[PDB]
This record gives C-alpha cells, structure tokens and sequence, in this order.
C-alpha cells in the first residue's frame, strides 16, 4: 500500500494550521484566473 | 535562486538538503513526500558526462534545515538513505528527459513544525492548476548568480530563499531553447517585457515547484528543478520535471513493497 505517514500532506504547520498566511502567498492565489 | 528572497521559518516544511559525506558539500535541494519518500532530480545522482555517479551510501539527507550551513540543533533531522531509484528512461544523454530519483530512507523521520511533506498532484489537480500564467513557487539554497563567470555579489546564500514565478506557455518554452523539450518537461519563469525578474540555478535542482491549491488550500508539488541555461538570463525559462506526468512510476515504486 503506501509507503507514508503523510496524508494531512501539504498543510504547513506554523501556516495553514495556525490559520496564518505566508508573506507572499496570496500572488499565487491571486494568478489563479485572477482575483475577483 | 536568483532575485528571491530569505524563506520565513517552516514554510516550505517539505524541503530537503541533499548532502554530500566526503567533502562535505551541499549538491541539491529534494522534497518530503512521505515519512519515508524524498524526491529528487536523477541528475543530482548520476549523470556521466560529469563523471557523476552517486550510490546510497555517499550522501547524507538534512530535513527541516532553514540556514545552508549551520547545525540547526533541535530543528534538523539528519537522516542516511536505503535505496536510490532513478527513472529507468532518464536521459542523461541529450536533454535530461525524466529528470526524477525516489529516495527510500533508511528509517522515518516523524514531522513537526519544520518537517512536513507537500502532496503530489492527481490528474484533476494538475489540469486545474498548471495553465499559463498561473504562478507557482521555488525553493533553494543553490546560486544567487552565475559563478562559473565572473561576477558580483555573494554566489551562496545564508538562508533557504523562495521564489514565486508563472508558468510560461510550451510556445514561448520551445522557443527560447534548442534542447529538446519533452511532454515531461515545463518551463517557468518571467517574460523580458514583464518587468518581474527571478529563476532558479545551479544547486537548485531536485528542489519543488510548488502551488497551493484554492479548494482544499494544500500546497501541491508541480514539478523538480531541472535544467536551464544560465540564471535569471532575459528570454531564457528555467526549466522543471513534470511530477504528474511521471506520478505512475512514482506510485508503482512507492507501492511496490509493503511497510
Ligand atoms: C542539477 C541542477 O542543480 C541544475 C539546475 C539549473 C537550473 N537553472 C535555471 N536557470 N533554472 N541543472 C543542471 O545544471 C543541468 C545538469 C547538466 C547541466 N545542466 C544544465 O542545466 C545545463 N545548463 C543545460 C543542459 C545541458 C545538457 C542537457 C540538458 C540541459
């Protein structure tokens, strides 16, 4: 089967999980189509 | 990289050193896909035209590292390696088709604030996400600059450094190149008329291209850090392995053998 422990996988700690932004993470968001 | 920036603490936790034992030395970034899964460029470990053959045993795994070269003491977790499987049909010879490695470790690392693996994409996933002009992100500690020429300013950085940077179009991709590009290859990076500016370089490769999904909000690793030609250079891309396009040889060595 997985080879794994990750599974909660791309969900950052001292982030995502904290509900915190990093500094430039919303001109990701912002290229994706754009904003609104 | 080149025109990025110093990394804030614990936001890229799936970032990996690859470490050489004897000279100490560092020689390219990987990624944390599981607690026991490090994946890279298959350059990083054998390419023979630069007399370059790295076996299990040569090479150390630095994870959760933020400083290039301090000992971070309670932060990093130095680990050593069980097998090194590189993509059977690699193409060192011409153009680095299949620029892709597993990294089996010899027993798992457990996660924490610093250490955290990013997920692979599925095929809905990579279809949303990976358009033209939707910008993604890089991580490294490799060249600041072109140092084979002479040049100004540090070569080395002190800290992991980002940078955010767009997809370009398979048009424009083949066109700044003559290399041969391929289905398993995308390039990014900005247009000399964008204004922006920012790439990876050498000692960047095996590092993520990153991008953080807006449905659930998880970042995804889009592609590894490949290939390109110089850094930063105007009309030029750089260059990035394909992770969904390659996913079923991923999950077939992955899943081979149970746990
Ligand atoms: C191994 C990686 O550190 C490195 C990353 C360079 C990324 N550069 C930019 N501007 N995004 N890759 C390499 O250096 C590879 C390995 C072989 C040499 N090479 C090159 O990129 C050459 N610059 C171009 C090339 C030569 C032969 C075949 C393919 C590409």
């Amino acid at each position: 089967t997985f080879g794994s422990g990750e599974a909660d996988c791309g969900l950052r700690p001292l982030f995502e999980k904290k509900s915190l932004e990093d500094k430039t993470e919303r001109e990701l968001l912002e290229s994706y189509i754009d904003g609104r | 990289i080149v025109e990025g920036s110093d990394a804030e603490i614990g936001m890229s936790p799936w970032q990996v050193m690859l470490f050489r034992k004897s000279p100490q030395e560092l020689l390219c970034g990987a990624s944390l896909i599981s607690d026991r899964w490090v994946l890279t460029a298959a350059h990083c470990l054998l390419y023979p035209p630069w007399d370059k053959n790295f076996t299990e045993n040569d090479l150390l795994v630095r994870i959760g590292k933020h400083s290039r070269t301090r000992y971070e003491r309670n932060i990093e977790k130095i680990s050593m390696l069980e097998k090194i499987y590189i993509h059977p049909r690699y193409n060192w010879r011409e153009n680095l088709d299949r620029d892709i490695a597993l990294m089996k470790l010899k027993k798992p690392v457990a996660f924490s604030d610093y250490i955290h693996p990013v997920c692979l994409p599925d095929r809905e996933t990579a279809a949303s996400l990976l358009q033209a002009g939707y910008k993604g992100r890089v991580t490294g500690w490799g060249n600041l600059k072109e140092t084979w020429t002479a040049n100004v300013g540090k070569g080395q950085p002190s800290v992991l450094q980002v940078v955010n940077l767009p997809i370009v179009e398979r048009p424009v991709c083949k066109d700044s190149t003559r290399i041969r590009i391929t289905d398993n290859m995308f390039c990014a990076g900005y247009k000399p008329d964008e204004g922006k500016r920012g790439d990876a370089c050498e000692g960047d490769s095996g590092g993520p291209f990153v991008m953080k999904s807006p449905f659930n909000n998880r970042w995804y690793q889009m592609g590894i850090v490949s290939w390109g030609e110089g850094c930063d250079r105007d009309g030029k891309y750089g260059f990035y392995t394909h992770v969904f396009r390659l996913k079923k040889w991923i999950q077939k060595v992955i899943d081979q053998f149970g746990e």
